[PDB]
């Protein structure tokens, strides 16, 4: 079965200048990723723990 | 902060961090029970900590507060930010010293060309990841409401206004939201949003305190 859309949206840090720790799947590396989140404005490829991100979008490489 | 400089520890004692198990934005002491932050630095169980220069090592010298309440301002829109501020009372007043004291309200609002600090333990690059250890500092100059506005069509309201350079290079950034913009020993600016942090025609965007010191006077009067 085809993976959930969103695993192909980018990484959003948006515009608000909070420090939100997220992950992320990096369709360029293929893995969840964690990066920094601004605390606005995000998509849906933005999760609160590494296991919720690789429940989504599984490890590519 | 990116392109600032190391304040010096405690230079800035009315400079707090607010703490959900690690830094999450700034704020400001108004007074000793109350603190000014961003709107969406809006969380559950935040704990203030006053007094602090190294975030991660454990001085001695500091106070943990918890906040017993968290008020944002009810116009605010997370959609375009507009009247992105919060007030954060603490459980007791902290005890004022020369490393925690308050900050004044302004009675009128700052002009254009007018040199300011701003000051926090957000990233200190432009991209990947140099979080600082110890307090950083920024002077910079308010911006014309025009040239903010040419910076970023559409977005600007009423209650924003534009501070830092233009060419580049010298801004705030992830983890400095909250914090304090100070002119002339007056809180005129919360660290808000921009497009990115230190990139050319994208400054820093802020919150317009002046425009908020009637609802800051009654929301203490009445909690």
């Amino acid at each position: 079965e085809a993976e959930a859309s969103i695993c192909s949206e980018p990484k959003k840090v948006g515009r608000c200048k909070g420090y939100f720790p997220r992950f992320y799947f990096d369709s360029e590396t293929g893995k969840c990723t964690p990066f920094i989140y601004g605390g606005c404005g995000g998509n849906g490829n933005n999760f609160e723990t590494l296991h919720q991100c690789r429940a989504i979008c599984r490890a590519l490489g | 902060i990116v392109g600032g400089y190391t304040c010096g520890a405690n230079t800035v004692p009315y400079q707090v961090s607010l703490n959900s198990g690690y830094h999450f934005c700034g704020g400001s002491l108004i007074n000793s029970q109350w603190v000014v932050s961003a709107a969406h630095c809006y969380k559950s169980g935040i704990q203030v900590r006053l007094g602090e220069d190294n975030i991660n090592v454990v001085e001695g010298n500091e106070q943990f507060i918890s906040a017993s309440k968290s008020i944002v301002h009810p116009s605010y829109n997370s959609n375009t930010l507009n009247n992105d501020i919060m007030l954060i009372k603490l459980k007791s007043a902290a005890s004022l010293n020369s490393r925690v004291a308050s900050i004044s309200l302004p009675t009128s609002c700052a002009s254009a060309g007018t040199q300011c600090l701003i000051s926090g333990w957000g990233n200190t690059k432009s991209s990947g990841t140099s979080y600082p250890d110890v307090l950083k500092c920024l002077k910079a100059p308010i911006l014309s409401d025009s040239s903010c506005k040419s910076a970023y069509p559409g977005q600007i309201t009423s209650n924003m206004f534009c501070a830092g350079y233009l060419e580049g290079g010298k801004d705030s950034c992830q983890g400095d939201s909250g914090g304090p913009v100070v002119c002339s020993g007056k809180l005129q600016g919360i660290v808000s949003w921009g497009s990115g942090c230190a990139q050319k025609n994208k400054p820093g965007v802020y919150t317009k305190v002046c425009n908020y010191v009637s609802w800051i006077k009654q929301t203490i009067a009445s909690n």
